[PDB]
């Protein structure tokens, strides 16, 4: 009994067609028509590039996508990739889901918030108080709500097609700043914890998720033209703080040249918001007081609590001008045939993140990325050092023992 | 006890084989 | 606040010895604010005793002649506490502070600063860094001890140097240098430029666990 | 990684999604057949791609009679024009070793190093790359090859491929390399090996431990095992067949953070 027959026996449901004799072709024609992507056609065409899965693992995860958008009420999908591990690899596919149909977690903070106020009462005792800690400790930067930054993709993951998918936890901004700070193999086990320094606040899926929105924050491009913003009318006076997070396909895109998209950098623009190094999309004040609290501290404020606004690259940035890492250009164009210039389609290249690659024929183009889910660097990843010492309470002269008078 | 050889264990080695069945 | 008044005694609740001096187990309230509770010697403290400072310091322990001396804990108003030996009102011999964000320092002390061996846990991560101390600063051969692996090598000024190597708990090791290197120029206020030296890992080899 | 079977190679080694275009694919198969009788090789592996910045280095190689011998490496910006290599010394890979980054592509570019400046080039630093991942991560299952009394080493023609058992473990992979351990071996441990086939250092004592990824792709029809010392390699054995062959796709450098990666 062989695992070779456990996969067959397993990939045979996706193989083959259900026994729906007796639901209705109305509903077959509401749900086969737009939920899904031509993982196919981006297949051959990262054939083209170069890279992308053989013939017969994309016609599986091609039929995974299929028993994934008949299970779930999907809007649209697209395969986002495949991230490879120690025991198995991941099968990653970013979609978009329904509106009003979302699974929302119903507050499971509302049991970890009542969990720190025990008074103790009716105990009589008033001698040695101890000092209490005027220790705050630093906010924890809020998550990002859903369908917004870098929750706004939801992933799913399925080791193997035929397996069933499952759901990506959402991503906290701490644990992206620690999985930028830590740099850790997949194990194919999701429940496999990250043991690494900083310690993750999550196990594999939370460090797979917050990965894959890295990848997808900073590989994720189109063609110039392809996307453009959508024109509301109203909102005129609050462009000051908040950043244009929504993009629409645009049906007037003719097309760039495929020898364009490789000559020049700058006809490839990134369609995924870049997270910044609090680890959100938007940027958040960890120091906005409430309006209550404000009134009373207004004499006293130094000026060593402001924190910069981390502001981040806006939507539909060319890729020239993504950081060199150390003089080589983070992105590497070419043709996917340089005999032949007129079926040569736009070869790119993650060099920040190896295995992210990106074609485009002049009107279609997908993204796609097929590595470990590690951002390349230079020099080696340096663990962080010990944080310094907290500097001690300082023996003034409520530690100096006053003498003993006579 | 001394060690068999190299000649005396590809010896017992190729009886073992021809007794396979 | 170490200058006597010598005519300003307050109060005082104890034994006295012959010539008036307060002997034995006694409780006084001294003019600054501050309580003590433990036993005098020659109108002076010796041998066990509770000194409750105004602000909410506090120290339980011996006293030897208007000086902390022995065992002893030192409760900080921050919320911090140290436990262990003093010597002439100073944190000496070994012993354990708690910081005031649950950090955790065990090792040798020597004039209120940490000194010799000593073991300090962040509380946020769980990494140990275990080492010697010279006056408050990461020095000397010393192992950076978190979860799953321990950084083996020499330290400096918070910033650890040299050669050194990685024991991951997989059955490996990583032979490399840390190489210090100084690319930060900080365009802050013009306030004691501050060299962030920023330590660099730089691997050679990958070994076995021998 | 057969030029006969490259085809079949590249399809079953697609599955690590590092694949080759159809123009590179067919340059590929028939340029080393080309190069197989231009310096008349009894066999040619393609060794993998070497990813740059403007080309992609397309690396293969040439072996003669005797399957241990050293092999001759040949290099490709096109799959079409094939120039070949020099081989490395301990002085060519100490000058290689302080260079860090990807490849330009270009052989003829040079970097730059200071030493307390040495010029060195990227053929240079291609060929010490090429080299180092050929003595580190070279895979050959057991029983490929045999090792007669009189010293060459030939192709195993009764080689039927490895067992459902043995393909799932990493003691019946060895390196494709003259043994260096197990000359340390002790005598003990030299009895109850066979001398005409355990003649190779296994894949098991590799340094570090942990250093390979074996996976069950199509469930061990297809054997994957992908290095973790060298990101983008993947080799591919089907068993009870005679199909077996690596691929190197990527940057060229080792994760030497692989005891910070486990």
């Amino acid at each position: 009994l062989l695992p070779t027959y456990e996969i067959a026996e397993k990939q045979k449901a996706l193989f083959l067609q259900g026994h729906l004799e007796g639901v209705d072709q109305e509903l077959e024609d509401e749900i086969a028509e737009n939920a899904l992507p031509n993982v196919m056609e981006s297949a051959f065409y990262f054939e083209q590039a170069g890279v992308g899965l053989g013939t017969d693992e994309t016609y599986r995860i091609f039929l995974a996508l299929k028993q994934l958008t008949d299970t779930h009420p999907i809007q649209r999908c697209r395969f986002w990739g495949k991230i490879l591990g120690l025991e198995m690899n991941y099968i990653v596919a970013e979609v978009e889901f329904r509106e009003g149909e979302d699974e929302e977690e119903v507050e499971e903070e509302d049991v970890a918030e009542e969990r720190d106020n025990g008074e103790s009462e009716a105990h009589e005792d008033e001698e040695d108080e101890l000092p209490k800690s005027f220790y705050k400790a630093p906010q924890a930067i809020p998550k990002e709500e859903s369908r917004t930054g870098a929750n706004k993709y939801v992933y799913f993951v399925c080791n193997e097609p035929g397996r069933p998918w499952v759901k990506l936890p959402p991503v906290i901004p701490a644990q992206i700043v620690i999985a930028r700070k830590i740099k850790k193999f997949f194990t194919g086990r999701l429940d496999a914890p990250i043991i690494s320094y900083p310690p993750f606040p999550g196990n594999e899926s939370n460090y797979l998720r917050a990965q894959i929105a890295r990848i997808s924050a900073g590989t994720h491009v189109s063609p110039l033209g392809f996307y453009q913003f959508g024109e509301e009318e109203g909102e005129e006076e609050e462009e000051a703080e908040g950043g244009r997070n929504s993009f629409e396909e645009n049906p007037d895109f003719e097309g760039i040249q495929v020898i364009d998209l490789v000559e020049s950098l700058s006809n490839w623009v990134h369609h995924v918001q870049h997270i910044l190094s609090q680890g959100r999309c938007n940027w958040f004040n960890s120091i906005q007081k409430n309006e209550e609290e404000e009134e009373e501290e207004d004499e006293e404020k130094d000026d060593s609590d402001y924190i910069e606004q981390e502001v981040g690259l806006p939507l539909l940035t060319p890729i020239s001008e993504d950081l060199e890492i150390q003089n080589i250009p983070p992105w590497t164009t070419r043709l996917s045939s340089n005999l032949i210039p007129q079926y040569a389609i736009a070869v790119l290249q993650s060099n920040l993140w190896p295995g992210a690659y990106a074609f485009s024929n002049g009107k279609k183009f997908e993204n796609f990325y097929i590595g470990w889910g590690h951002k390349y660097s230079p020099d080696n990843y340096t663990p962080p050092v010990p944080p310094p010492v907290y500097q001690e309470y300082p023996s003034g002269p409520e530690i100096t023992e006053m003498d003993d008078p006579s | 006890e001394v060690a068999p050889s190299m000649l005396e264990i590809t010896i017992q080695n190729a009886k073992a084989y021809l007794l396979k069945t | 606040l170490e200058e006597e008044g010598e005519n300003d005694i307050g109060e005082y609740e104890g034994g006295r010895n012959e010539a008036g001096e307060r002997h034995g187990r006694g409780r006084a309230r001294l003019p600054n604010g501050d309580t003590y509770e433990g036993s005098y010697e020659f109108g002076k403290r010796h041998g066990q005793g509770i000194y409750k400072f105004k602000n909410g310091a506090r120290y339980i322990g011996e006293y030897v002649r208007n000086k902390k001396h022995g065992q002893g804990t030192f409760i900080y108003p921050d919320g911090s506490r140290y436990e262990g030996e003093w010597a002439n009102d100073l944190r000496h011999g070994h012993g354990v502070y708690y910081y005031i964000n649950n950090d955790t320092y065990t090792g040798e002390w020597f004039a209120h600063q940490r000194h010799g061996q000593g073991t300090y846990l962040y509380a946020e991560t769980g990494s140990k860094y275990v080492g010697t101390w010279v006056n408050g600063q990461q020095e000397g051969t010393a192992e950076l001890i978190h979860l799953n692996h321990r950084y083996q090598g020499k330290f400096l000024n918070k910033n650890p140097v040299g050669p050194g190597k990685y024991v991951f708990d997989v059955g490996c090791e990583q032979h490399g240098e840390y190489r210090l290197t100084d690319m930060e120029r900080g365009e802050e206020e013009e306030e004691e430029e501050l060299v962030t030296v920023v330590p660099k890992w730089k691997a050679t080899q990958i070994t076995e666990l021998a | 990684m057969d030029a006969d079977s490259l085809l079949l190679s590249l399809e079953l080694a697609s599955g690590s999604g590092q694949g080759l275009s159809p123009d590179r694919r067919a340059s590929l198969l028939t340029s080393l057949m080309l190069v197989k009788r231009d310096y008349r090789y009894d066999r040619v592996l393609f060794w993998g791609r070497i990813l740059g910045l403007v080309a992609d280095y397309y690396i293969a190689q040439g072996l003669s009679e005797d399957q241990l011998a050293p092999r001759k490496t040949l290099y490709s910006l096109n799959c079409t024009e094939w120039s070949l290599l020099p081989p490395a010394t301990e002085e060519m890979v100490a000058q290689s070793s302080v260079v860090k980054g990807r490849f330009m592509g270009d052989p003829s570019y040079e970097y730059e190093h200071t030493e307390l400046v040495v010029q060195i080039k990227e053929e240079t630093r291609l060929v010490s790359v090429i080299d180092q991942i050929d003595k580190a991560v070279a895979i050959i299952p057991r029983g490929a090859l045999f090792k007669t009394p009189f010293g060459p080493t030939h192709v195993n023609r009764t080689f039927e491929g490895l067992s459902l058992s043995e393909a799932k473990k990493l003691s019946s992979y060895f390196h494709f390399r003259e043994p260096v351990e197990l000359k340390n071996k002790t005598l003990l441990e030299k009895a109850d090996l066979d001398p005409s086939l355990d003649f190779m250092d296994s894949l098991e004592h590799d340094i570090p431990k942990g250093s390979w990824s074996i996976q069950m792709e199509r469930g061990n029809a297809l054997v994957v095992l992908r290095s973790l010392l060298w990101p983008g390699l993947t080799f591919y054995h089907a068993p009870r067949t005679k199909n077996y062959g690596y691929v190197y796709v990527g940057t060229g450098e080792k994760n030497m953070d692989l005891p910070f990666m486990l």
